């Protein structure tokens, strides 16, 4: 029941589940659908994202989680599967939401483009000024 | 009140704290206990980056919220 | 399949209705449960969701408020704020007891959040709570 998963990861969020590298949490703690969710990632070492603060908007529709959630970069970041223009994740690029499954969550999203980052396409790659966020 | 500080590696520190005492206070609690400096102190709460302004009622901090804290290299 | 325990209590909640209490399973989960349920809250219907963990009857279910409602024990986001479901539940007590729990809390808000000014401010804030139950459960 979608209602019901999205308030456990939202104490998940509120508890800092995980590694430490990634959190997520609601865009409004007064929106009762539980739709839009703000995550962040901070850059893992060994890359040029390492250390760089990374924003994101998170969108559950109404039949998460059986279909993947939307998800975009608000701030600006090289990386492919990003759109460079406004940040928006193509699922495709990304096999967490390519072949999506109904035990997966926010946290594994944030947690899986974080582990891409340390891909070869991505480990050395240009970036923009550092806190950059796209026209929105 | 306790407050947990899970950091990059994944160490997790416990912290006492008051509802009403703000983040510049907060963050100073961390540093007293940790020696980390509020100077590269960035703390997280459940996909927000909290700012130094506000205060930990803003933020509807209780009891067991554990903050992520993230230092800049 | 589904455990008997479940079973038994589907019949009886589908044979047995509790009295100001709508309660169904979903038809594509048998665990997930629809619900509808003198005090300001006269007039206004209430929806609900219920569900049963895996870990069910040993965890307590899982229920909050689809509709607002101005209330001490229910926050900004419809979870419900009971010791029946918090800590103080028992594998004894089933689908049944929660409900009727439930409905308790309705009759009595207990101030023991804006139970700070609901409490003190007794007249103005229950001026408010009144109003909420038109607006948002119209229908």
């Amino acid at each position: 029941p979608r209602n019901f998963r999205l308030l456990e990861e939202l104490e998940e969020g509120q508890k800092g589940v995980g590694d430490g590298t990634v959190s997520w949490g609601l865009e409004d703690d007064e929106d009762m659908t539980l739709t839009r969710w703000t995550g962040m990632i901070i850059g893992p070492p060994r890359t040029i994202y390492e250390n760089r603060i990374y924003s994101l908007k998170i969108e559950c529709g109404p039949k998460y989680p059986e279909a993947p959630p939307f998800v975009r970069f608000v701030t600006k970041i090289n990386m492919n599967g990003v759109n460079s223009s406004n940040g928006v994740v193509d699922p495709r690029a990304i096999s967490v939401l390519a072949k999506w499954q109904n035990s997966y969550s926010i946290k594994v999203v944030l947690q899986e483009l974080r582990r891409l980052m340390m891909s070869k396409e991505n480990m050395k790659l240009p970036q923009p000024p550092e806190g950059q966020c796209y026209s929105n | 009140m306790q407050i947990f500080v899970k950091t990059l590696t994944g160490k997790t520190i416990t912290l006492e704290v008051e509802p009403s005492d703000t983040i510049e206070n907060v963050k100073a609690k961390i540093q007293d206990k940790e020696g980390i400096p509020p100077d590269q102190q960035r703390l997280i709460f459940a996909g927000k980056q909290l700012e130094d302004g506000r205060t930990l009622s803003d933020y509807n901090i209780h009891w067991e919220s554990t903050l992520l804290l993230w230092w800049r290299l | 399949g589904l455990p008997r325990r479940i079973i038994k209590e589907t019949q009886r909640l589908l044979a047995e209705p509790v009295p100001g209490i709508k309660a169904e399973p979903d038809e594509s989960n048998a665990r997930y449960f629809h619900v509808v349920i003198d005090s300001p809250f006269e007039g206004g219907t209430f929806k609900l969701e219920l569900f049963l963990p895996e870990e069910y009857p040993m965890a307590a279910p899982k229920v909050r408020f689809m509709t607002k409602i101005y209330h001490p024990n229910v926050d900004k986001l419809g979870r419900i704020c009971l010791d029946i479901l918090k800590d103080k539940w028992s594998p004894a007590l089933q689908i049944r007891t929660v409900l009727l729990s439930i409905q308790a809390l309705l009759s009595a808000p207990n101030p023991d959040d804006v139970a700070e000014q609901w409490k003190t401010n007794e007249a103005q804030a229950i001026e408010t709570a009144r109003a909420w139950t038109r607006l948002y459960a119209m229908n």
